[PDB]
């Protein structure tokens, strides 16, 4: 069964370039990209048997499509990276149809550099349901994981997709609804992890007082 | 160049419905008796998978309840008995002329009864404020349908350009959405105003719901 294994996620500063590997097991090799939450955009194709390549005009003379035949590996090289190039990138085998897709490779392109998050509580107020959470703020790059009570409490949790702030750092909220009747008998800790900065934090969350 | 547009962008169906998405092209996509159009299915956080090729042919392991018709400039995808596994975003892609372009996508999502949100406002933590920034957070919990507006108001002046939102994927158990919105002020500007308000308009709500707090009475 046909499989295309791409290289891992990349974080690259503007004006720099990136090379994505695509390894085949089991025709044309296309490269497509998708910005998060956006529709897809075709970059180019290459026929491994003659090295014949064609490219989308948008990527004239930034894209380089190659193959190492003896290692069954396609490569996508993109030069002079800019903000607008942050995307998931997929190699695709074309049947001529694009029938087999890789898993994709997130490329992040930002002048920003690694920063751990600040985690601030969202404390409930007062009514029979209680909303509490954690604001995981000003970190770079994605992702952060967020759990509650070490994964004991999973029901009612909404962890939201991060937003990219004007500062160029990310920030997301994770909230959970719980019975009001439990906030005096049961403790709520959000466990926030950011691997790219080796930031692990546990933040207990309780309603606030002085009324 | 060649540009495809899908209709509708969003479609709400229940299991067992018959559903039709339309791909319209700016040029004819036929050449040499070949219809040069492909259909994809994408789920959040996965690569696309090909459903249909040459407009009407099923891809490997694609069940027969998926089919496609069309010629020239207009193409359709039909799902005859919606199965739970079919709520997805679907793309059309043209293969005749090279840019190989895609359409914008059509999200197929689960229909259910209207559900008003639960609204909660969160004032900024003391810890954050000493750093110099206030984030006020507004939560809309477990509502349907997806369409919702959050208006920030500070001393009953509605805010523009200082909030960001994100929404969760449709919940697999209860088929509702949730929304988190963040209002970002400087410590300095936050301290000049008394009333921080989150106003939420939604089809489930006879009239907008406001959640607010008064700074320094918290």
């Amino acid at each position: 069964e046909v499989q295309l294994v791409q290289s891992g996620a990349e974080v690259k500063k503007p004006g720099s370039s990136v090379k994505v590997s695509c390894k085949a097991s089991g025709s044309n090799i296309h490269w497509v990209r998708q910005a998060p939450g956006q529709s897809l955009e075709w970059i180019g194709y290459i026929y491994p048997y003659n090295g014949g390549t064609d490219y989308n005009q948008k990527f004239k003379n930034r894209a380089t499509l190659t193959v190492d035949n003896p290692t069954n590996t396609a490569y996508m090289e993109l030069s002079s990276l800019r903000s607008e190039d942050t995307a998931f990138y997929y190699c695709v085998n074309g049947n001529p149809w694009l029938a087999y897709w890789g898993q994709g490779t997130l490329v992040t392109v930002s002048s920003a550099s690694t920063k751990g998050p600040s985690v601030f509580p969202l404390a409930p107020s007062s009514g029979g349901t209680a909303a509490l959470g954690c604001l995981v703020k000003d970190y770079f790059p994605e992702p952060v994981t967020v759990s509650w009570n070490s994964g004991a409490l999973t029901s009612g949790v909404h962890t939201f997709p991060a937003v990219l702030q004007s500062s160029g750092l990310y920030s997301l909220s994770s909230v959970v609804t719980v019975p009001s009747s439990s906030l005096g008998t049961q403790t709520y800790i959000c466990n926030v992890n950011h691997k790219p900065s080796n930031t692990k934090v546990d933040k207990k969350v309780e309603p606030k007082s002085c009324d | 160049d060649i540009q495809l547009t899908q209709s509708p962008s969003t479609l709400s169906a229940s299991v067992g419905d018959r559903v039709t998405i339309t791909c319209r092209a700016s040029e004819s996509l036929d050449n040499y008796g070949i219809r040069f159009l492909t259909w994809f299915q994408q789920k959040p956080g996965k690569a696309p998978k090909l459903l249909m090729y040459a407009a009407s042919n099923q891809g490997s392991g694609v069940p027969s309840r998926f089919s496609g018709s069309g010629s020239g400039t207009e193409f359709t995808l039909t799902i005859s008995s919606l199965q739970p596994d079919d709520f997805a975003t679907y793309y059309c892609q043209q293969t005749k002329e090279v840019p190989w372009s895609f359409g914008q996508g059509t999200k197929v999502e689960v229909k259910r009864t209207v559900a008003a949100p639960s609204v909660f406002i969160f004032p900024p933590s003391d810890e954050q404020l000493k750093s110099g920034t206030a984030s006020v957070v507004c939560l809309l919990n477990n509502f349907y349908p997806r369409e919702a507006k959050v208006q920030w108001k500070v001393d009953n002046a509605l805010q523009s350009g200082n909030s960001q939102e994100s929404v969760t994927e449709q919940d697999s158990k209860d088929s509702t959405y949730s929304l988190s919105s963040t209002l970002t002020l400087s410590k300095a500007d936050y301290e000049k105003h008394k009333v921080y308000a989150c106003e939420v308009t939604h089809q489930g709500l006879s009239s907008p719901v406001t959640k607010s707090f008064n700074r320094g009475e918290c």
